[PDB]
């Protein structure tokens, strides 16, 4: 009871938006970006028979995803207008998914405001944060963006590359530090760390290997 | 010994369907250290698009095409590319060179707000593409230099106000950047040059393919290596089988000629 | 000062000074005075994402209301929070009347009225918060005053500007000033989730309080383990550790009272316990 | 078992010649973690100066000119008044300056840094002005100003308050909390540099440093007191006077303290 | 452009393009073109606290004045510096007249006159520096132009404001623009002590130049050692290494020309040599 | 010739201000401050028979040193006035020593101006920088203060503690990081690293143990 019986089934329920999570935060990096995991979301949330309208917010996506019901180019307009627009596409009425391609573009001191104006009983927000993009005084003690985002999130999905070749993790690390990008990254098969924050407040962690080709999820450590 | 340049699974370098599919936008990200410069790769790409194949690399009759190339640089003047391409016999009516070195500081920067500087640059691109919208490739060399030339310019403003709009107007965009900042011995680019480093990370994230040139870490036989890698974004294509064919080539560049081969 | 027989006040068994209950008998015992001595504050810190500390804050306020309603025990509660539902959530009852056993499943009847409990919004300027706290203290001149700050610095409730040292530490210093100025009548309870608090700010905050108690919920492994061991005896499962970092009076005069991993807490169905910790 | 407190080679704690030599200024820097608080050391120093010896650590009615000015940014006046009464220090031989009570509310509404510091200093000057050459000054947690006052740097705090204060004192005793240096996984140097600079500069200006710390490695012992040279020479005519560096263990409980050796 | 027989210009043996001397024959050889090809710049970096690079800067300017004074070899020298004594320190002489062997112990006779050499103060706004450089280039329209920047970014001479990227890198980009705009007539020599240059700024500066040469003076041990070995032959003692980081033309087209610790330099009594190490 | 025959004699010549160095930079830390080395300066510069006027500039020294001819309290007055005052105490005429107790108090972007207004053929400046006091945008590439100071200095003397007890260097390091100040620091006997920057531009380095009691210097 204190930990999940079948974590894979939990995972699927979160992916399918059956289980309620109003703010799902995805963490990625250049070695394995998030768009495949996002695809898993839309897949599972249609494969259990759902049909959610999806509002897609784009700071860095020029190709309109096929699954999206509304598309917003956030790159030209300011914060207030953006929030206005997002809301204008949202509602009992029906269940909407709000996808933000990158939270790195929103100033840290605006994060809580953003999450609070958008929040709603009919909205699930799925948002990506790139762990390797750095944020843009000395007695300012406000948490950094990642710390805050993780605190506000109801679900965290942290994405990592799964290496197949002859380079180990630290070798790939130093190569990536020199921007000598190696082969063998950004694969259909990748690793996932799920933190599910229960109603009780307890945060539970599970590791999965995910195949985004076949949509088969298996458990790890 | 000698290898052909191949980027994608249909054996192509610059798939003609990248220019026939519509509403599609694809970004190539090419990075290089300053001891392994990319001129020959730039030429080969122009060659591929205009003449039809990277003949300077792989190996021809007079031909004619609509295919067009827009070439821009923040570090090289117009004569540099004009001379380079003339030597390859690319028809001058099939390309256009935008010079952001010549008089750039004295005109386009000095006493002028960030927003207007970026908007003017973008406008030059828009004018250039406006002519041949769907048969045009755009190549832009060292745009990251703007982060240094323009006081208080952040990576996110550069992307929001120039790069991303540019890409939104292109079938195919090719960004060429110098990766020297990641290769200083005893110095962490991540921590201390974060504004600059963010540009390379975000560019990678948006690209569907990354080509990178580097010197070897470990001969007079070899200039360096070319790596071909997936980028962080999917290929925008109707062909659901099209993928990047990741690869490593060694290459020797000398006497204005280049040869790719395998280790 | 207070009525000399105020039901909420007893001498500390350690120092004889006037002391009042936190609403939790086990916490009272932990503090070393069978309560919190008047003119002192307590900070309850919590690790992880759980909010067990919310129970403690609610007890602290509920105890006061029960005293006010009893003999005499005139008390006024001051809550620094945006969350006005806090008042509707206070538990009902399961040196007579010094401390009561509360039942978290139940509710005060009736709910606190405006003359018993006052809310102050933490989104106001520091000067205003301090002004309102003092005016409420003065207006209620012969009453025991319980100041409660549930979830201090929660980012959903406290704006970024308040995280500046001069702002939040100014505030706490000003509040400390009041607790010491009205040492005969005033106590302060504050709770905080420390995982997102930057280290230097946390050291400054601890420095403003007379006592500090740290709650560490059991991690995933340990929780599984306990659930295994007490498969047949679920009522025995405990929920985390209680660390004592600083105690009222004792610490300030020079004693080393730090004590880690010696106490455990258990959220009962109705009752919150803190008992000696032994790995089962 | 029990040891006397000794700071200097003439067997003294607070050398009377620190108050007879003139144009001389000497700074003691006392630092402590928050689990090993310094109240008993403060009292003992006041005791030493006023009654003549640290009797609480190591008696007839007596009279003296010797005077103590006591200031705190973290404790109210009653705290010290009560503490010292329990030691029978004559109330006419000391003065307590309270920078906790109403401090914030008397110093906001856009009072500028310069005026805040100047007002604090003025309170000290008025206090010392009465008994200039027989007075010790003890100041507890002045570094708190670095947090209470928006945009205050260590160098401004020193230039506009600490250094002028010291220039007006025969003996100044700064007492500061060293918790900022003791966070596990956190480099005070890099990230809290403004705050850390205060401790380094204070050390540099002091001729002696007293350090109080919990042990890293019993119910028998509260902590250790280290007595160390500071970064500055003793200002004294006696060319033989030096600090007698030492480590004491101590136990503080029931309002009494005992020093002893390891 | 230039007179077709300008004494200061010869074809590069590598590419046939117009090329001119740095005033040092050994440096000319090192650059790969028997000189610096017109329309290109060279950055000489120096490690440690020594200023051997100052010799090279002086040769670069002196060579120009000698050409101007010779047949024809019309040349104008532009010096970006506060140090006006630079002009009084230029050495005298020890494809005829392409390059001269200078004697550092001697001095031009007479010293450069105002029409031969122009100073520009680096404490002025970037826009003004660029304006003055271009106007001097245009005013001297049929002359070979040597721009010399001795001790770029020396903190005694360059104010803190100039260390902002948009300021110093703007400047160099604007100067690079000129060297490329007047590619038929203009070359640029700059020298810098790199030990106090922050790494990122150093990478940007290298990026502005067509060639980069790095001088590494021998440390204390090595110097002692040499002084021991050549106790009896002091004339053989060398003074440090010359590293090649980037070469005009070759590097830009894609060749890997980095070559470290293969050349050494020697400051002679009169003559500056670079020989195999 | 390329390195000193007798480094101790060079050291003494620098200490005595015989050898010319217009800017001598001393580096110190809480484990061993600079005032003993300064004392060695005044000593040697009187023990070879010199008699230099000494202007003492004080950001953090309340006790007027006995050897000083003029004393300036820099803590209340601004930069321009300070320079004015320093100059007003300076001049052929005779050789003056200008001592600054701490360079940490002068903003980095003013350093070169400070050194250039004060400079003179009759002035030798001796100045201390505390290596462990931290300085007070992202495309600002100006050197940090220590880097710049070391670049401008004609002589550098870097002072370190010499440990006698049972704690090694790294143990004392971690203790000092926790501000658990150990016994055995700030001794009469301490270590010195001299960098002498010759006229040729070459920088030569030598290590010394210094006894400030007996004024005996030995090599390491």
């Amino acid at each position: 009871a204190s930990s999940s019986h079948n974590p894979v089934i939990l995972l699927k329920r979160i992916l399918s938006l059956t289980e309620s999570s109003p703010f799902i935060l995805c963490l990625d990096s250049i070695a394995q970006t998030s768009y495949k995991l996002i695809q898993e979301f839309v897949h599972q949330s249609k494969s259990k028979g759902n049909e959610y309208p999806i509002v897609y917010i784009s700071f860095e996506t020029v190709n309109k995803p096929s699954y999206c019901t509304q598309f917003i180019d956030a790159t030209q307009m300011d914060f207030v207008h953006l929030v206005k627009q997002i809301i204008s596409y949202l509602p009992q009425a029906k269940k909407h998914m709000v996808i933000i391609d990158s939270l790195n573009y929103i100033s840290t001191e605006y994060i809580t405001r953003f999450l609070s104006e958008i929040a709603s009983p009919h909205c699930t927000m799925v948002a990506t944060y790139h762990k390797d993009i750095k944020d843009e005084d000395w007695n300012n003690n406000y948490p950094d963006k990642l710390t805050l985002l993780q605190f506000m999130a109801t679900t965290i999905v942290d994405i990592d590359v799964v290496l197949t070749g002859t380079l180990d993790t630290e070798e790939v690390s130093e190569l990536l530090n020199e921007f000598r990008i190696p082969r063998g990254l950004n694969n259909d098969i990748f690793q996932l760390r799920l933190v599910n924050k229960r109603k009780s407040g307890r945060s539970l962690e599970y590791d999965f290997i995910v195949n985004s080709n076949t949509h088969e999820y298996e458990l790890l450590s | 010994q000698r290898q052909d340049l191949v980027l994608f699974s249909d054996q192509s370098v610059l798939p003609a369907h990248f220019f026939q599919d519509s509403n599609s936008h694809n970004l190539f990200f090419i990075t290089h250290q300053s001891c392994t410069q990319p001129l020959w790769m730039i030429n080969a790409l122009v060659e591929t698009h205009v003449l039809g194949s990277p003949s300077s690399l792989n190996e021809m009759l007079p031909s004619s095409t609509r295919s067009h190339a827009v070439l821009a640089s923040f570090i090289h003047e117009q004569n540099y590319f004009t001379n380079s391409l003339n030597k390859l016999k690319i028809p001058s009516n099939n390309y256009n060179v935008l010079d952001f070195l010549s008089d750039f500081i004295v005109n386009n920067i000095h006493n002028k707000p960030r927003d207007k500087i970026l908007s003017d640059v973008l406008a030059k691109f828009s004018a250039a593409i406006q002519n041949n919208p769907t048969d045009t490739i755009v190549i832009i060399e060292q745009p990251e230099l703007l982060l240094s030339l323009v006081s208080g310019l952040t990576c996110s403003e550069l992307n929001n106000k120039f790069i991303t709009p540019l890409l939104r107007q292109c079938k195919v965009l090719i960004i060429v950047s110098n990766s020297d900042i990641f290769n200083i011995d005893e110095y962490d680019a991540s921590v201390h040059s974060s504004n600059l480093q963010n540009f390379y990370k975000s560019s990678f994230i948006k690209s569907m393919i990354n080509l990178n040139l580097n010197p070897l870490k470990t001969a007079k036989d070899v200039t360096g290596s070319l790596h071909v890698c997936r980028g962080g974004a999917p290929i925008a294509t109707s062909n659901t089988s099209l993928h990047v064919v990741e690869n490593e080539y060694l290459y020797l560049n000398e006497k204005e000629s280049t040869k790719l081969f395998y280790r | 000062g207070l009525d000399s027989s105020h039901v909420g006040v007893r001498p500390s068994p350690a120092t004889s000074q006037p002391t009042t209950s936190t609403g939790s008998a086990d916490l009272d015992s932990i503090l070393g005075h069978m309560g919190l001595p008047l003119g002192n504050s307590v900070l309850v810190e919590e690790q992880s994402t759980t909010e067990f500390h919310s129970i403690l804050g609610k007890l602290f306020a509920a105890q006061g209301i029960v005293h006010n309603r009893i003999r005499n025990g005139d008390t006024h509660v001051i809550v620094l929070s945006l969350n006005q539902m806090f008042a509707k959530e206070l538990p009902g009852i399961y040196y007579k009347d010094y401390n009561h056993q509360f039942d978290i499943t139940t509710r005060l009847m009736p709910a606190p009225i405006a003359s018993e409990l006052t809310f102050i919004a933490p989104t106001q300027p520091v000067s205003t918060i301090l002004s309102q706290i003092e005016q409420t203290i003065k207006r209620n001149d012969k009453k025991l005053i319980r100041i409660v700050i549930p979830s201090l610095l929660h980012p959903a409730m406290y704006p970024p500007k308040m995280f500046e040292s001069s702002e939040i530490i100014g505030l706490m210093h000003g509040v400390r000033s009041l607790v010491k100025k009205y040492y005969e009548r005033v106590v302060l309870f504050a709770s905080i989730s420390i995982d997102i608090i930057t280290p230097p700010l946390l050291v400054l905050l601890r420095n403003m309080f007379d006592s500090v108690i740290n709650l560490e919920p059991f991690n995933q492994e340990m929780t599984e383990f306990l659930e295994r061991v007490y498969k047949s005896q679920p009522g025995k499962i405990q929920h985390g550790l209680v660390h004592i970092l600083k105690l009222p009076v004792f610490t300030d005069r020079g004693e080393m009272r730090v004590l880690k991993s010696e106490w455990a807490f258990k959220n009962g169905r109705k009752k919150f316990e803190i008992e000696q910790w032994g790995i089962p």
